[PDB]
RNA sequence: CGCGGGGUGGAGCAGCCUGGUAGCUCGUCGGGCUCAUAACCCGAAGGUCGUCGGUUCAAAUCCGGCCCCCGCAACCA
RNA sequence: AGGCAAGGAGGUAAAAAUGU
RNA sequence: CCGAGGGUAGGGCCCGUGACUGGGGCGAAGUCGUAACAAGGUAGCUGUACCGGAAGGUGCGGCUGGAUCACCUCCUUU
RNA sequence: GGCGACACACGUGCUACAAUGCCCACUACAAAGCGAUGCCACCCGGCAACGGGGAGCUAAUCGCAAAAAGGUGGGCCCAGUUCGGAUUGGGGUCUGCAACCCGACCCCAUGAAGCCGGAAUCGCUAGUAAUCGCGGAUCAGCCAUGCCGCGGUGAAUACG
RNA sequence: AGCUAGUUGGUGGGGUAAUGGCCCACCAAGGCGACGACGGGUAGCCGGUCUGAGAGGAUGGCCGGCCACAGGGGCACUGAGACACGGGCCCCACUCCUACGGGAGGCAGCAGUUAGGAAUCUUCCGCAAUGGGCGCAAGCCUGACGGAGCGACGCCGCUUGGAGGAAGAAGCCCUUCGGGGUGUAAACUCCUGAACCCGGGACGAAACCCCCGACGAGGGGACUGACGGUACCGGGGUAAUAGCGCCGGCCAACUCCGUGCCAGCAGCCGCGGUAAUACGGAGGGCGCGAGCGUUACCCGGAUUCACUGGGCGUAAAGGGCGUGUAGGCGGCCUGGGGCGUCCCAUGUGAAAGACCACGGCUCAACCGUGGGGGAGCGUGGGAUACGCUCAGGCUAGACGGUGGGAGAGGGUGGUGGAAUUCCCGGAGUAGCGGUGAAAUGCGCAGAUACCGGGAGGAACGCCGAUGGCGAAGGCAGCCACCUGGUCCACCCGUGACGCUGAGGCGCGAAAGCGUGGGGAGCAAACCGGAUUAGAUACCCGGGUAGUCCACGCCCUAAACGAUGCGCGCUAGGUCUCUGGGUCUCCUGGGGGCCGAAGCUAACGCGUUAAGCGCGCCGCCUGGGGAGUACGGCCGCAAGGCUGAAACUCAAAGGAAUUGACGGGGGCCCGCACAAGCGGUGGAGCAUGUGGUUUAAUUCGAAGCAACGCGAAGAACCUUACCAGGCCUUGACAUGCUAGGGAACCCGGGUGAAAGCCUGGGGUGCCCCGCGAGGGGAGCCCUAGCACAGGUGCUGCAUGGC
């Protein structure tokens, strides 16, 4: 899971992209954070497309 | 958003693991994975089992904890 | 109850037996040595030889009894 | 007799674990 | 008659699970030793064998991807 | 008030454990440095620390200051003692506002451990170590046996 | 790795539009196969599509062609044609009705439901065009088709304005406080005028039909729109959506705050543990733009499976060698064949695409038209250099003859001494052996050491080599036998007979195992001793298998020159061994060393090449996983061959280079040890420290290079620590707002002092007024400020030292 932190629980549908990730063990899958239960990463207002993150509002 | 939700808890050292990892016996409960902190490596402070530490715990997974402070 | 052997620095054991003159290893603590730890080395600390007696100028030692500890038998009833 | 060197002797080079 | 298929016994193959076990990779501060890299403190390495917590050890042979080819004393000739 | 606390351990030094010494008395040679509210000649009071009086210098011109070990004479005689000096009691002296914590000094009493030290270890190749005093800087005073400095006596042994 | 029984062929028949094992009866016993059969997986195939410099590699969506299938299987029937997508029959799977006897089903047609799933369309209109079927025709049908709808899914086109407009508004951000940035960007002036409204409005559609003409040609006429009232024209008419990614290197773009190996990023290196150009945010930039990124998948880059174009001594990689089958390749001449090979012609290679030209939709996509190419393949002619093939010949390759030679080549039978042990005999006595020291061990039944003999078994000293032999493993006393290989010399004989070698067959050290023997030493295991923290070890004392032989089997290795074999070329020298010569020098064949050219990553190689080539084989494509699993084979077993993947790491490596290091070497040094004198540690004390205790024992220094150190002077001071009293712009610095008093001195209370509260002398300076009085300088007090202060935290932020 990427991101600023998750709101994911247990028995929750979440949607998988891969991408080796170089650290982890056992790891070769980035989820994708903006559909099913994996809601947007909230607060994230730079790089947006890749954490699911809508719009927010200016002036 | 950076998450302070973390609990700062007492635990005596309970068991010497490979890597610098430590399960350390909290008086929050069990005892838990608790890795060092990298200040700790920097510094080059040694924790042998029977080191009350302060651990870092993020309610996610408290499985895996942080040896913050110094014994 | 009968017989043999032994009881000793904290533990294991030498010395007794052949009168005088108590040692080593492990353990205790301190030091050294090492950059440091063990290892090491050193010491230092630490026994009247189970105990009561007697022997003899003098007993861990010669001798008795008790106290133990080990074992072997304990038969005819 | 010394001079160098080749070869053969034999004596010597003890032992001493690890990692901030 | 031939005949799709079914049934009875046998096998093969794959997929699922599989008690049971082999079990491998990486990992800074796990434990016991210290094998290897320097003649790594007995050269190593190598195949093989037997044995041991474990590295391994040793035997038999092989190799150089092996260092050292010293320093006094004697004999034998230059 | 604390830095000086103290069941302990270590490092660095001093002073020792004696007679190649110790004590007493006389006697003899240094260098280098300092000194102005600083050093203090000399005189008396005091056992003394010092106190008081007071000359001198502004420092090659006075003062600290006696150098000590040494040399002569006396004692001590192998003992924990005339070795040794810690601790502890008492009286004082000085500095400073004040020394109880926590000063130095004098005097008297006290006289502990220690009879040359285990493994280990460190210095030193010549005027050197070893030992002997003196000067200083900081500093009111000093816990200075430190440091820095100066001379006196004066070695050993290096095959390798 | 073998497969096959209608299976391969035959004869006759049937069946078919037709050949045929399509089927059947009978006979034959073949057929296929490593040039890869059968078996398994995979997968419609292609024209093409994408990539690519190309060769290639993948892919086979749409569009076109072919196939195959219509729930799964099986079967026919009818017909020109099916084994029949919306036809039939049957069994099964499944849904539907059922009065339980039976029936009906099949969207892989369009559209839609449902499921699965990251994910994919409207239960649309139309017969107008074009095509299909029927029909004389009208017409009828037509989810073929033509269009519209939905989706930035793709490509392509256009808009989100344009023109002016500051030495630069604000807003925001940075700053060295000046300034810079945003940015002519804005606002504002001017113009245009998507959207949007109204007016008109198609090309696509002229046939089929009717009539003249004979129902022929030809001629006239008519109807005929789903798109769509769309496209498009004419007028009007508004400044009118900007996004997304990145911003350390690759890679184009940089700063600040927030965070502190945390949260986080990541495609890789990696970044983050307090000044992050890598994280979060902001500004700024930069890329693109109605998209832009991520992910998947393919190619490329990967000359990283290499034909173009990599290699193999050490990096992964040469097989252990030999012989040899298939296969591959092959000297020189002459001539023919003409299969390869080339060429010309020509047939093909459909259309679409790709390529060029032009045209059409306002451009372009898109389409149209024309052309060219196109590898391959067929057919006819040609050419013979090269390969093939046939014939003849040659001697350079290769093989043989004869004359010799060298040799630890191999096997079989023997013998010859030293030595060892073991036995007897002798003489002889107090230890031997062993070690860095020792102990176990043997020895008084007399060892050991010495001589005499005998018994064995094993190995072969010196020569002996840097040497010789073999293909390799290997091989040494000597002799005999049998017997391989090889080398020369003559150039005499043969006339290319060769080179290589998948497999196959054979050998194959050492250890191992089986059967039988033999057994001296040595000697795994094992039993002892020491050594050691421990000792399964190094060291010693034994000691079993084994070493040795026979027969059998095992077949691995650093089976090494870590260099596959074969030939041709490409400086030498130097040493070696072995042959011939016209023999202080030539010329062959081996073994080494140095080096020309050249090669190589360098080391090194260098006529014994790793040089230049050619031939063929073996193998390699990151390391680990692992020579392991799994199968298969082989083996009496041990194991061997044959050999993966999953995962995992961004490395595993080679060669060198600089250093460092070595219980590696040589040469050196120093009070470093020795040689010596005096200590330290033991004693007390002096001190400093660690520890401990404290309210605090201030803080630091840390092995040498912290420990009579900072501290060259802690009673208070010092002082940094603690307890208490107290102070606040403050002990000290430059100022401000300013308000009064302000130079100055002397007290008094309280108090441990500091401080606090407080009296009272005390204003002169410049000066204006007659005076009352007024303001400003010095100097000081009060309240807020800017600030002071900090021995407070960081010497891995630093300067100095
Ligand atoms: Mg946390
Ligand atoms: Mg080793
Ligand atoms: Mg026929
Ligand atoms: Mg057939
Ligand atoms: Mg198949
Ligand atoms: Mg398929
Ligand atoms: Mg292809
Ligand atoms: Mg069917
Ligand atoms: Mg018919
Ligand atoms: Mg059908
Ligand atoms: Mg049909
Ligand atoms: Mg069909
Ligand atoms: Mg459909
Ligand atoms: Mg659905
Ligand atoms: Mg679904
Ligand atoms: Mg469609
Ligand atoms: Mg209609
Ligand atoms: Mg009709
Ligand atoms: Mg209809
Ligand atoms: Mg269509
Ligand atoms: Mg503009
Ligand atoms: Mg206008
Ligand atoms: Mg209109
Ligand atoms: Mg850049
Ligand atoms: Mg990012
Ligand atoms: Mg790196
Ligand atoms: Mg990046
Ligand atoms: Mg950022
Ligand atoms: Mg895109
Ligand atoms: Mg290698
Ligand atoms: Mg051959
Ligand atoms: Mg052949
Ligand atoms: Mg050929
Ligand atoms: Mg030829
Ligand atoms: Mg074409
Ligand atoms: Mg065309
Ligand atoms: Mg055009
Ligand atoms: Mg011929
Ligand atoms: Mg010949
Ligand atoms: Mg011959
Ligand atoms: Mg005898
Ligand atoms: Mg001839
Ligand atoms: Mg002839
Ligand atoms: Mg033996
Ligand atoms: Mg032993
Ligand atoms: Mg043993
Ligand atoms: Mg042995
Ligand atoms: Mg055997
Ligand atoms: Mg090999
Ligand atoms: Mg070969
Ligand atoms: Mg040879
Ligand atoms: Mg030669
Ligand atoms: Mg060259
Ligand atoms: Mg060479
Ligand atoms: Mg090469
Ligand atoms: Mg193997
Ligand atoms: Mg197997």
């Amino acid at each position: 899971i990427p991101g600023e932190g998750h709101n994911l629980q247990e028995h929750s549908v979440v949607l998988i992209r891969g991408g080796r990730v170089k650290d982890l063990p056992g790891v070769r899958y980035h989820i994708v954070r903006g559909v099913y239960d994996a809601a947007g990463v909230k607060d994230r207002k730079k790089s947006r497309s890749k954490y699911g993150t809508k719009k927010p509002k200016e002036a | 958003a950076k998450e302070k939700d973390t609990i700062r808890t007492e635990g005596v050292v309970t068991e010497a693991l490979p890597n610098a990892t430590f399960r350390v016996k909290l008086d929050s409960g069990p005892e838990i994975l608790a890795y060092i902190s990298g200040k700790m490596r920097m510094h080059y402070i040694r924790i042998l089992p029977g080191d009350r530490v302060v651990v870092e715990i993020t309610p996610y997974d408290p499985t895996r904890g942080r040896i913050v402070y110094r014994k």
